């Protein structure tokens, strides 16, 4: 069949955030909280546009505002967050409830300086809506045309003629 | 990985061992040094005769049990469904049909033992 | 996957030839039996793996569950055949020709 | 199925499992579930002649994905010249083939 | 006491899940880049080493349809090391 | 390191092995009004190495109608599966961290028990028959059993991993929930582990020695090896699972104390079991086990489906 | 038997086929073969004597055997399609195996050694309850992927089925092994119209159903487990002669009698899809199964078998074992060939 | 019934295993139909997010679902809060 | 329809149940002692078992 279109190189290069897991955990929910909009909005492209190709820039966005993100905290909250998620980093499923006085203090300092609150139980677990100028993809699956069912027959239920017309029996 | 390893470790600890008891005393073995053993006569009958059984139906009812027990092992992961209900419906009808099916052989005497 | 499953699919085989070539112990036909089992056990378990279909893997537990009556329900007949005869041989089990 | 109990009823004791398109535990998509889809959107409604007839290229491209025998055949190509090469001499892994690259998240 | 104590594990499960729910638009734009660009590499190294091939498209697919088909372990790992190969096989089994 | 890890894992277990035999020499003595062995060593603790040494350099027998294969096969397979079955504990950090541990340990167990058949089978001896034969029908009973217990107090845990045990058990043991069948569980793992009242296997009476009666030296050394090891290992399984020790995450050397304190206690408990009372007959564990351990279990079964749904505390998947 | 593990076993008898029939999955439609099989297991070993033990014996291999192959068939055509029924595209090596083995679970020649002597040695109840319900599970399976199946196959077996099963019939003496040979014979039938036309295999199996249910009743009657013992007939029951006969004419496909038109139907059906070649073979073949018929007849009806002193006795005693079904079922397996047309659809 | 009440007594004193499991299975039976807390452990089981929520394309024509995850509109989980 | 290689057979019975053999009973022979614990030291305890 036809060859495969997949960007180049050039077109996937972005700079990723080298952040460690534990410090993306320790930030998870201010990061959902504030960056929260350009994540649906590369959800939505995603689940809609199967295609991880027409996403790109989608996830560029997210890429940079995650670093806008973590930027904003290395300015403002640097060591809180840092005693933080070296806490968090020290267990091994990086538990929430075992690093309870860390993150009251972090959540202290991006809660005065900031404005930022944390979410609570079951915000960010929840469907939301998201506004988008990208226009819906009619035909996700490229489906062929669906060939067209049989001509089903119409017309009244007249009787047998001349009966079964099983050999010599008349009716 | 890891744990190939540390089954094939214990392996060989236990080859090492039983190959260090046998090739370590001194051997000296003859025909009464090997011949079986029945509390100092000669055995009467070889060991490899029928050898009759009494509790027989108890054993292939375990083996209906141990499917039920096969059955009833994924609960720990159906408990966390949506549909709490069913689930919950389902497990009391295999728990007590088990336990139906343990009462009927226990009143038919199949958990009594034969002779 | 596809040498596994020739693999296992020659499994089955030779313990379906097995059932089929009789040797004098109907115990040792049974045990070819649950060879068939485990052989169909393992080929139903790794193609729900391969094509992640969990919704058919209550399919082999279900597998085991009949085919473990199946085996209890020979071992009963084994046992009557036993205390019929003495000894589980087919070719003791023969008077029905006739 | 020889008698449509289940049909008459409305129920479905064994219907909503019977490919791998079908209901899955939390959402987990089965392989190769966007071609069986289109497999099952194709043949629907034309019967089992038709739906061989017509629906073969949704068919086969469901079984290339079950089975990926054109894809292993691909790749074993694609290996056999790479070994033909490095035998004769004129090629050369790159590096992030070779197993020192740049990672990325 | 099972009980409230089940409530309170159940609680912290949800916010656990919560931060992963948070973290997962940035998984998952990094994880199908890397796919693309892992695609895009053994593409060039397709086109390099197969170009005396008679009869042969460099990048042809093996489906009729157009849509995306994400690609196998064996598709994205098969032109790189074996080591590499085994760790995203068997990587998360024989961790223990 | 993890070769490093490997050692001091199972040196230790080998050697609170051997202690526990001596262990078992002097509090049986001292329950039957006399010493035990203080004259082998200080304290007697040279008593267990004397023994090894004489059991290694006794000569093996190889009697003439044994099978080779599997007379040999048997002690070794004994003795790995025991140490297999100590690989994945928890204290609290296991050496092999798997998710369906308790599945691990139950066929690890049944195989165990293969290993006790095949002794007793190629062993061409009727008294090993009669061991092969007592070990099968206690491997029905208490298999059976303590599947169902083991079933319905993971129900109240949530998931197959022992960790996620310790999690359960930060704030308060199983044993108050889960008493009743924390004491069937008790019983299960006499059977398993062959002690009295339920040994019925090395039967020392009844039988001449049972299984192990055409065993001698090396092999015999492998099988006793294997049965205290189980005897620690199943101990250290039932403090895990229902006696939950202390566990803080700044420090794991108290949870390690504490489970360490609970397993003594609980292996003495089993030498003081084997003081205390007669030997059962193998019919009536058989009977105990069928009709009154197992309808219990299956009520307490439904019992622990229902609990968590009519109080909410289902578990947590991890 | 008590009555609760009567009941128990002839429900799961009862839903083994029924499961079967009703199920779309695959694997339902195996546990139905599977429930039926070892539900029907225990009665045929009920009376525990060493023929029923080795009755049980054999029938319980062979249907593990059979059901093993048609699991591998269902688990192959899982891993080539992805899904859990025979759609169009399964591989032919699959179809045939299911194929081979449901002929082996209906024991229809070559596969056909363990019927005659399965059906001999239990009692005739249950040898009306193998021969009558236990088909009809894998007939359906048959029936629902009957587009799908090979014909040179479903031929070579159906013809050497009604081969088998007319030298069988002709050389046995013992009602049971008659009555076999005559299932695998029309059996063979039903395997012969299978791929054509499902309908006309759903006629003949009612039509075989409907047939052999009575002359198992006419046996049951008076436990005529032999050729001369149902000749004695006359002095025991004579008022059923006519309908023995009649029954037995029916089951050679005689005209004028209903049976004759299963056997017309399907030779009509295959001469509309030109396998004129073994449309003669096989009725020829069941010529020769209405010659064992025939003597059957001869053996009771026609002719006059002496009889013993002890009937004397059993006439004096009286009997009310034939029930209201047989009556019923003997009329319609006998004299409804004008309502062909309404028979056939 | 007197007879009844000296049945289940003699049961009692001989036969207590039976007793227990019976009563047992009779509570495990009847507890969950007049429990309050009943209808809380599917809810939980369904307030649990395994799944990641995949986001609608807004029309402008559902007021119900939230804008944004700090909203006061769609399903809160005080309830877990406060059980 | 006698022949060579079937004139060997007999009818089947009228009631199914065939007479066989009376197979004898192989029970087990166990020297219960001298050399046993609870035989107490010279007691050759000849004991016929079935299972
Ligand atoms: C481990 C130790 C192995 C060697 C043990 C030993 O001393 O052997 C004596 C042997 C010398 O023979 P011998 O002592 O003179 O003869 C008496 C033996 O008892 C005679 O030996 P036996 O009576 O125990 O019978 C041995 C027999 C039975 O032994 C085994 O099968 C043992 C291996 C199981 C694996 O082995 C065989 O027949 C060959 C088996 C070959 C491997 C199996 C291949 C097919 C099955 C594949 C799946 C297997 C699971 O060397
Ligand atoms: C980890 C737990 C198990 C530990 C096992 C024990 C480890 C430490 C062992 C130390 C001693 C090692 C040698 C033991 C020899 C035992 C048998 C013996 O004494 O044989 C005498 C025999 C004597 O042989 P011989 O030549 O006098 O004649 C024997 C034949 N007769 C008597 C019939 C004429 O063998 C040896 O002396 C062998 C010495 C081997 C030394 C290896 C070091
Ligand atoms: C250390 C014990 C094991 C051992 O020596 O095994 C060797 C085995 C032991 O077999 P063995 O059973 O004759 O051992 C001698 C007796 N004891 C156990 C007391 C030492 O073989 C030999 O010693 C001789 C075999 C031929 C050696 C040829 C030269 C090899 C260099
Ligand atoms: C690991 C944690 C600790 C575990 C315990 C460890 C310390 C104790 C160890 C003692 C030594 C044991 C040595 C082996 C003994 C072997 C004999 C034996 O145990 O036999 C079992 C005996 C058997 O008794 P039996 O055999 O004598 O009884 C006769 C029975 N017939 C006639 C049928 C033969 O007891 C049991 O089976 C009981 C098991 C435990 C039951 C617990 C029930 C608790 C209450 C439940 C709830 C009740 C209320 C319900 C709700 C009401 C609401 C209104
Ligand atoms: C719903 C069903 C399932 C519920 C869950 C429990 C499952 C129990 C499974 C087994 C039940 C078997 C009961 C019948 C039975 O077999 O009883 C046998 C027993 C006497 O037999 P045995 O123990 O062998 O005695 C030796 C000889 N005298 O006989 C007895 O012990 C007699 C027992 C009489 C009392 C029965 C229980 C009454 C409970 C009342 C609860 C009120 C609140
Ligand atoms: C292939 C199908 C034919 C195989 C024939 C094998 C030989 C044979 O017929 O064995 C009969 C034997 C009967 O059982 P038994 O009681 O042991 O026989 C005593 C001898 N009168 O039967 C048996 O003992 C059962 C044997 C089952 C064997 C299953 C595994 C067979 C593996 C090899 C397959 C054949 C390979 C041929 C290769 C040829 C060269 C390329
Ligand atoms: C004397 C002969 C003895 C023969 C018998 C040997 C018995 C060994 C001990 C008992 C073993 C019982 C069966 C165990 C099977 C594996 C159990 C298990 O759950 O393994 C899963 C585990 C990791 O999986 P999971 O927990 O999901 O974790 C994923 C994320 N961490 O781990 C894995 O996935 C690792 C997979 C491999 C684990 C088993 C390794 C066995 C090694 C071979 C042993 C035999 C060697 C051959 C004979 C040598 C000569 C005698
Ligand atoms: C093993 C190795 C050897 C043993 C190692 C441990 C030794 C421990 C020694 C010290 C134990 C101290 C126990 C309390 C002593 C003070 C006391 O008051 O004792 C008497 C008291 C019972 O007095 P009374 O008023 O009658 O009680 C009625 C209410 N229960 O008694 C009690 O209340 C007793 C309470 C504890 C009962 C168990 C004690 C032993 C525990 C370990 C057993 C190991 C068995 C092997
Ligand atoms: C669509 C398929 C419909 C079903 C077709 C297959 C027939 C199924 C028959 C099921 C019942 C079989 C049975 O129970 O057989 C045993 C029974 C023995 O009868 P008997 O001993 O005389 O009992 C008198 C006591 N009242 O025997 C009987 O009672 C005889 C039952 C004959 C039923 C014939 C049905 C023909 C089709 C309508």
């Amino acid at each position: 069949p036809g060859i495969v279109e997949l960007p180049t190189l050039e077109e996937l290069k972005v700079e990723e955030v080298k952040v460690s897991s534990a410090v993306l955990k320790a930030a998870a929910h201010h990061y959902g909280a504030q960056c929260d909009k350009t994540n649906k909005e590369f959800m939505l492209c995603r689940w809609e546009e199967k295609d991880p190709r027409r996403c790109l820039k989608e996830g560029k966005l997210v890429n940079g505002c995650a670093l806008n993100f973590f930027r904003q905290i290395k300015s403002h909250c640097a060591e809180p967050f840092t005693e933080y998620w070296t806490c968090l980093d020290y267990s091994n499923m990086q538990l929430f409830r075992h690093c309870r006085q860390q993150q009251a203090k972090f959540d202290q300092c991006v809660l005065d300086k900031l404005g930022w609150v944390r979410p609570d139980l079951g915000q960010l677990s929840k469907v939301t809506k998201v506004k988008t100028d990208r226009p819906l993809p009619e035909n996700p699956y490229h489906s062929r045309a669906r060939p067209e069912p049989n001509p089903v027959i119409e017309g009244d239920l007249k009787p047998a003629k001349h009966g079964t017309r099983f050999f010599f029996w008349t009716v | 990985m890891n744990l190939y390893t540390v089954i094939f470790i214990n392996i060989l600890l236990s080859l090492t061992l039983i190959l260090v008891a046998f090739w370590l005393p001194q051997m000296n073995l003859y025909s009464e040094k090997a011949n079986p053993y029945e509390c100092g006569f000669d055995p009467t009958s070889s060991a490899r005769l029928p050898f009759s059984m009494k509790f027989f139906l108890v054993a292939i009812t375990f083996l209906l049990f141990d499917l039920e027990i096969a059955l009833l092992l994924p609960l720990p992961w159906a408990i966390q469904t949506i549909k709490t209900s069913t689930m919950m419906i389902m497990a009391f009808i295999l728990v007590t049909i088990l336990s139906l099916g343990l009462a009927y052989e226990w009143t038919q005497k199949g958990l009594e033992w034969t002779e | 996957m596809p040498s596994t499953f020739f693999n296992l699919t020659m499994a089955f085989s030779l313990s379906l030839l097995g059932t089929l070539m009789f040797r004098s112990h109907l115990m040792s036909t049974l045990l070819c039996l649950e060879g068939m089992v485990l052989s169909l056990f393992i080929m139903t378990s790794v193609t729900s793996l391969n094509s992640n279909s969990m919704s058919s893997m209550p399919i082999p537990i279900t597998i085991l569950v009949f085919a473990a009556c199946e085996a209890a329900v020979g071992l009963a007949l084994l046992v009557k055949v036993s205390n019929t005869y003495g000894t589980d041989y087919v070719q003791n089990l023969n008077l029905l020709q006739c | 199925p020889f008698l449509d109990i289940q049909k008459k009823l409305g129920i479905s004791l064994d219907r909503h499992f019977m490919f791998l398109s079908a209901e899955q535990p939390y959402k987990n998509a089965a392989r190769c579930h966007a071609f069986e889809k289109e497999w099952i959107e194709c043949a629907h409604g034309i019967g089992g002649t038709r739906a061989k007839k017509e629906c073969k290229i949704e068919f086969d491209d469901f079984e290339e994905c079950l089975l990926r025998y054109k894809t292993m055949r691909r790749m074993h190509d694609i290996k056999k010249q790479r070994e033909k090469l490095m035998k004769e001499g004129k090629y050369t892994p790159p590096p992030h083939h070779s197993g020192r690259e740049e990672p990325r998240p | 006491r099972m009980m409230r104590w089940n409530q309170e594990r159940r609680r912290l499960l949800i916010e656990d899940l919560e931060a992963r729910i948070a973290l997962m638009p940035l998984f998952q734009a990094e994880k199908d880049r890397r796919t693309l660009q892992i695609l895009r590499e053994n593409l060039e190294e397709e086109a390099i080493i197969m170009k005396d091939v008679p009869n042969w498209k460099v990048g042809e697919s093996v489906f009729h349809t157009t849509r995306w088909v994400p690609p196998l372990i064996g598709e994205m790992y098969g032109l790189r090391t074996k080591e590499e190969m085994s760790n995203a096989n068997f990587g998360f089994t024989w961790y223990t | 390191m993890f070769f490093i890890n490997i050692l001091t894992l199972l040196v230790p277990i080998l050697i609170a092995m051997a202690f526990l035999t001596l262990v078992e020499r002097k509090i049986l003595g001292y329950m039957q009004l006399r010493k035990g062995p203080n004259i082998v060593g200080p304290y007697g603790i040279l008593q267990p190495f004397a023994d090894a040494m004489k059991l290694f350099m006794k000569e093996p027998m190889r009697p003439l109608t044994t099978s080779m294969s599997l007379f040999i096969i048997a002690p070794t397979l004994s003795l790995t599966l025991a140490l297999s079955l100590w690989v994945p504990l928890p204290m609290p950090h296991p050496l092999i961290n798997l998710n369906l541990g308790i599945l691990f340990i139950l066929a690890t167990s049944s195989l165990s028990v293969y290993s006790i058949l095949w002794s007793g089978w190629a062993s061409n001896s009727k008294y090993s028959l009669f061991g092969a034969l007592r070990a099968v029908a206690q491997t029905i009973s208490y298999e059976v059993t303590m599947a169902i217990i083991l079933l319905s107090v993971l129900l109240m845990n949530g998931s197959y991993s022992l960790q996620t045990l310790i999690t359960t058990q930060e704030h308060m043991w199983l044993l108050l929930p889960a008493w009743p069948m924390a004491m069937m569980w008790f019983i299960s793992t006499l059977a398993e582990t062959n002690r009295a009242p339920f040994d019925l296997t090395e039967g020392e009476s009844e039988l001449v020695s049972g299984f192990n009666v055409e065993y001698a030296a090396g092999p015999f050394a492998l099988f006793f090896m294997a049965e205290y090891t189980n005897i620690i290992l199943m101990n250290a399984l039932t403090t895990i699972i229902f006696l939950g020790p202390l566990y803080y995450i700044n420090l794991p050397e108290l949870y390690s104390t504490n489970f360490m304190m609970e397993a003594l206690l609980l292996s003495s408990t089993f030498l003081w079991i084997r003081a205390s009372y007669p030997r059962f007959r193998y019919d009536q564990l058989m009977h105990l086990l069928w009709k009154n351990f197992l309808p219990l279990t299956l009520a307490l079964c439904m019992w622990h489906i229902s609990l968590p749904i009519f109080t909410a505390g289902v578990p947590p998947y991890m | 038997m008590n009555p609760i593990t009567l009941a128990i076993i002839y429900f799961t008898i009862f839903l083994g086929p029924v499961i079967t029939m009703s199920s779309t999955n695959l694997m339902l439609m195996w546990v139905g073969l599977e429930f039926s099989l070892l539900a029907i297991i225990p009665m045929l070993i009920n009376k525990k004597n060493p023929r029923s033990t080795e009755a049980a014996t054999k029938y319980f291999v062979t249907q593990a055997t059979a059901s093993m192959i048609i699991l591998l068939a269902i688990v192959l055509n899982y891993k080539q399609l992805g899904t859990w029924m025979f759609q169009q595209q399964t591989n032919g090596l699959i179809l045939n195996m299911t194929l081979m083995a449901l002929s082996m679970k209906l024991g229809l020649a070559p596969f056909h050694f363990w019927l005659p002597e399965v059906t001999q040695g239990i009692p005739l109840h249950m040898g009306l309850i193998l021969l009558t319900w236990q088909k009809i599970a894998p007939l359906s399976i048959l029936i629902q992927i009957y587009p799908l199946l090979n014909s040179t196959i479903i031929l070579m077996l159906a013809i050497t089925s009604i081969f088998m099963g007319a030298w069988g019939g002709l050389n046995q003496t013992q009602m049971r092994k008659i009555m076999a040979y005559s299932s695998i014979a029309h059996m063979g039938w039903m395997l012969a119209i299978l791929p054509y036309n499902p309908s006309l295999t759903l006629l003949n199996l009612m039509i075989y159903i409907i047939l052999t249910a009575p002359m198992f009743m006419a046996l049951m009657l008076n436990n005529s487990m032999t050729i001369n013992s149902i000749s004695l007939l006359w002095n025991k029951t004579p008022a059923m002669l006519t309908m023995i006969s009649l029954m037995l004419l029916s089951l050679g496909g005689l005209p004028p009698l209903t049976g004759f038109l299963p056997k017309w139907i399907i030779i009509t059906e295959l001469m509309k899809n030109n396998c004129l070649i073994m449309a003669t073979l096989m009725a020829m073949m069941a010529l020769l199964n209405l010659f064992f018929y025939t003597r059957l007849i001869y053996s009771t009806s026609l002719t006059m078998f002496p009889t013993n002193n002890n009937s004397k006795m059993m006439t004096h005693q009286t009997k009310t074992k034939p029930n209201l079904m047989f009556s019923t079922l003997a009329i319609m397996s006998t004299m409804t060939l004008p309502l062909a047309p309404q028979l056939i659809t | 019934a007197g007879r009844i009440s000296a049945f289940l007594k003699n049961a009692w004193a001989k036969e207590p295993v039976l007793v227990v499991s019976f009563s047992v299975w009779g509570l495990a039976i009847i507890m969950p139909m007049i429990s309050p807390y009943t209808k809380y452990a599917s809810m939980i089981n369904k307030a649990t997010p395994y799944n990641y929520p995949v986001p609608v394309r807004d029309d402008g024509n559902m007021p119900d679902v939230p804008s944004h995850p700090q909203d006061p509109l769609g399903p809160s989980l005080d309830w877990l809060k406060n059980l | 329809y006698p022949s060579k290689e079937t004139a060997h057979w007999k009818p089947p019975p009228w009631n199914d149940v065939d007479i066989l053999k009376e197979k004898a009973v192989t029970n087990m022979t166990l020297n219960f002692g001298p050399q046993h614990p609870a035989a107490h030291g010279v007691l050759r305890l000849v004991l016929e078992l079935s299972g």
